[PDB]
DNA sequence: TTTTTTTTT
């Protein structure tokens, strides 16, 4: 025994020495320090970072865990005692683990009885969650007829600790006075628990799935929900079990949690922040990121602009009185057949954090909104809230379902009242909205408010309308034929003939098409929109004074004179949609102010979607 | 009529009677020899075999991955021009590619040529101008 | 079990 407690001392002390060496070259004690300021209770470990310089503790710390944790955690609240920094948390300090595993790497299908014991690493997807509970640790009580003070600590089969007692809360003193609990001096924690299922992309064919049940306290509570896609870091362990002092052998095994990892965006060093103090402070940097948005589809380069608008977005009023004004804006694309619609739905789902894409075909307004299952159950538009929608055949949602969205377009907000609630939600979002024409292809006989075939008040909701023909034409057709190609015969420069798929501007640019003109890589356009989208411009007169003037005129032009017809009704919504485009053209630039070159580039885009020229067939 | 954009390539199977009478021989032979037997890369008639043609398949797919020549890229673009200005689409022209790819793998090739290119061009005739012409 | 009501498809 005293052999034991002496290697635990050797043991202690070894990661001690480590923790708070001399000069630390690992920095765990300047990480200590930062814990420490932040308030946080448990430490993060490179286990390859142990393994370098205590190789036989580390290799020791998989077979033998449980020991070994023990000690090390000791060791880290000496190091924490040798500090000037007080030890505020009544819980105590926690050690989590990351690096290589190799062996002790598994699955739900792979954990079985030879790995009991050792700590282990492990993937799955979410599948159940328990709330979050609170759980006694220990219990603090006042004897009034004594002025004494007594305490009780407690320990459970869950807990890394193997100690045991008796469990039984007190009621009385030794000498049978009663006694008192004090509740701002008894301590509790948070508990959870879930459970892991295999990916889909590894469970073999035909059978079901298998699982596993973990464990979760403290800090680690509240981290998960249903659906997240995890790898997860703890000791795998079994639990005995009685009724009437007969028990069956077969016992059940869970995971007591240590550290979780999320696989389910940004990131930036100072010669990226460099790059993009070069390219904004360039000539043209609205119409350079217009031109590298989607470069393997040909033409439509005005909705282009339009959708760079819709990723960069308007700013939100809040006035003194609690009015709100809308910042974000709507974008639909109404036009011919194999026309590209979809294919600019899906490029946009890859460029937006936080996006969800949907169809009309089988949505009901109640799925896309909100829904009583009794329960209240969120919709698409408000799981994409703060964020972008894309639906798809848009045309072919029925009236019922599209009278429902109309309260989320505006007002940003979903309210219900049926049968037992009553709730506001929240559903500040953009929709993106792609669409074909009334008859299935577009007459030119008729006019393009009969082609759309929707209400005004719907209408009305949009800040920009794209109608999108495919007219006949040799020119365009032969360009537009050799662009296809191009991008067909392409093959990478460092790639053999046979193969088969399983810094800041682009260099290779034949699949582009795009002749010499240079164009910016996607990682660099999703860096330079992140950045961006938090510059936040204000209005000057000039800008005022130039949009007041250029409503009235839009309003009161009459298309008798040009042989032109209108595209759009125009409301005013649209004097707001020439404020969101300005504020969005002037975030591109990094200025704090919004000017009348912003305001020029805002109204000759509007002023391309409101107006059409008659088609070829009519004229 | 929305769902034919889907797809690639469309049949109409549709007078057989003279020609069906040796059909009717042929296949009540096959028949009445089927009730006498109820009483490795060929066949014995020179067909492939299926345990053969899986594997090869399974082969081709994971292992030839062919581009088109420049030469056989330029007849597409005058013979889109010609049809489109005396229903024609990029979905089209982008299934006439994938036929031309298609052929040319079986052979192993490293490119399609013209070759591949006008044999796909017949079959994108042949199989889609019947629509066109009925119904 | 059988009966009655309100949301959803
Ligand atoms: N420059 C281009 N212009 C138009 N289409 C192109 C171009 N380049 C490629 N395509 C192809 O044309 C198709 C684009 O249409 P797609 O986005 O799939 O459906 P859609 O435009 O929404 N028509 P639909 O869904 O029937 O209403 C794809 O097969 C693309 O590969
Ligand atoms: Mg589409």
């Amino acid at each position: 025994d005293r052999a034991e407690d002496a290697r635990k001392q050797e043991i202690t002390e070894q990661y001690l020495n480590f923790l708070d060496n001399q000069a630390d070259t690992f920095h765990y004690r300047q990480k200590i320090v930062k814990m420490m300021n932040d308030g946080e209770s448990r430490l993060v470990m490179n286990l390859d970072e142990i393994r370098e310089i205590l190789p036989e503790r580390a290799e020791g710390l998989l077979t033998q865990s449980v020991l070994e944790m023990n000690c090390l955690q000791s060791a880290l609240q000496m190091a924490i005692n040798r500090s000037d920094v007080q030890a505020v948390v009544k819980t105590g300090f926690h050690v989590g683990f990351e690096g290589t595993f190799g062996e002790r790497h598994v699955n739900p299908r792979t954990l079985k009885s030879s790995y009991l014991g050792n700590l282990v690493c492990c993937e799955g997807i979410v599948t159940k969650c328990s709330t979050v509970r609170q759980k006694l640790l220990t219990s603090v009580h006042y004897c009034p007829a004594t002025n004494k003070v007594l305490e009780k600590k407690f320990a459970d089969f869950t807990m890394l600790d193997t100690a045991v007692t008796n469990n039984n809360y007190p009621t009385e003193d030794e000498n049978k006075n009663p006694l008192e609990t004090e509740f701002g001096h008894s301590v509790y924690k948070d508990h959870q628990t879930f459970t892991i299922q295999e990916l889909p992309e590894s469970a073999p064919a035909g059978q079901l799935p298998r699982a596993v049940d973990c464990v979760a306290d403290l800090d680690l509570a509240d981290r998960v929900k249903p659906g997240d896609r995890v790898r997860i870091i703890g000791v795998f362990r079994v639990l005995p079990n009685k009724q009437n002092g007969v028990s069956s052998g077969s016992f059940r095994s869970i995971i007591i949690i240590n550290h979780i990892q999320m696989l389910s965006i940004p990131n930036f060093e100072p010669q990226d922040v460099k790059d993009v103090r070069k390219i904004s402070k360039s000539r043209n940097p609205f119409e350079l990121l217009a031109r590298s948005l989607a470069p393997s589809i040909c033409g439509h380069e005005e909705t282009k602009k339009a959708l760079l608008c819709l990723l960069l977005g308007g700013m939100e009023k809040i006035l003194n009185n609690g009015s709100r004004l809308r910042g974000d804006i709507n974008v639909l694309l109404i036009g011919d057949p194999s026309v590209a619609k979809s294919q600019l739905l899906r490029y946009v789902l890859r460029m937006a954090p936080r996006a969800i894409t949907t169809t009309g075909r089988g949505s009901s307004g109640v799925g896309l909104t909100a829904a009583v299952t009794r329960r209240l159950e969120a919709g698409a538009m408000v799981l994409a809230d703060r964020g972008v929608v894309c639906i798809d055949e848009f045309d072919k949602m029925s009236d019922i379902d599209r009278t429902a969205i109309h309260e989320v377009m505006e007002q940003g907000r979903v309210t219900i009242s049926k049968a037992g609630i009553h709730a506001k939600l929240n559903a500040r979002c953009s929709v993106l909205a792609a669409a074909n024409p009334v008859y299935g292809r577009y007459n030119p006989f008729k006019s393009p408010m009969e082609n759309i075939g929707m209400q005004d008040s719907l209408l009305s909701r949009f800040d920009l309308i794209f109608v999108l023909l495919d007219e006949h034409d040799a020119d365009k057709d032969a360009n537009v034929a050799e662009h296809v190609l191009k991008l067909h015969t392409y093959r990478t420069q460092g790639e053999a003939d046979g193969t088969v798929l399983p810094s800041i501007y682009e260099e290779n640019t034949q699949w582009a098409g795009i002749q010499d003109t240079k164009i910016l890589t996607m990682d660099f356009m999703r860096k330079y929109i992140h950045l961006a989208r938090s510059v936040q411009p204000k209005l000057t007169d000039e800008a005022t004074e130039y949009i007041s003037e250029v409503y009235a005129d839009i309003r009161s032009f009459d298309i008798t004179k040009t042989d032109q017809e209108r595209t759009m009704p125009v409301t005013a919504r649209q004097l707001e949609t020439l404020i969101r485009l300005s504020t969005a053209i002037a975030k591109a630039r990094f200025s704090k102010k919004v000017e009348r070159e912003d305001t020029e580039k805002a109204y000759n885009l509007l002023h391309f979607a409101c107006f059409k020229e008659k088609p070829k067939a009519r004229q | 009529p929305t769902i034919l954009s889907r797809f690639d390539m469309i049949y109409i199977v549709k007078h057989d009677v003279l020609k069906d009478a040796t059909l009717a021989k042929h296949v009540i032979e096959v028949h009445v020899n089927a009730s006498a037997a109820k009483e490795t890369m060929f066949d014995t008639d020179g067909f492939l075999t299926i345990e053969f043609l899986k594997k090869f398949v399974t082969y081709a797919r994971l292992n030839c991955g062919p581009r088109l020549t420049p030469q056989a890229s330029e007849k597409l673009v005058n013979h889109y021009v010609k049809m489109r200005n005396p229903p024609i689409t990029v979905r089209q022209l982008e299934a006439i590619v994938r036929i031309a790819e298609s052929i040319a793998k079986m052979e192993l090739q490293q490119f399609a040529t013209d070759k591949h290119v006008e044999e796909a061009l017949r079959l994108f005739r042949v199989s889609t101008i019947e629509a066109a012409a009925t119904g």
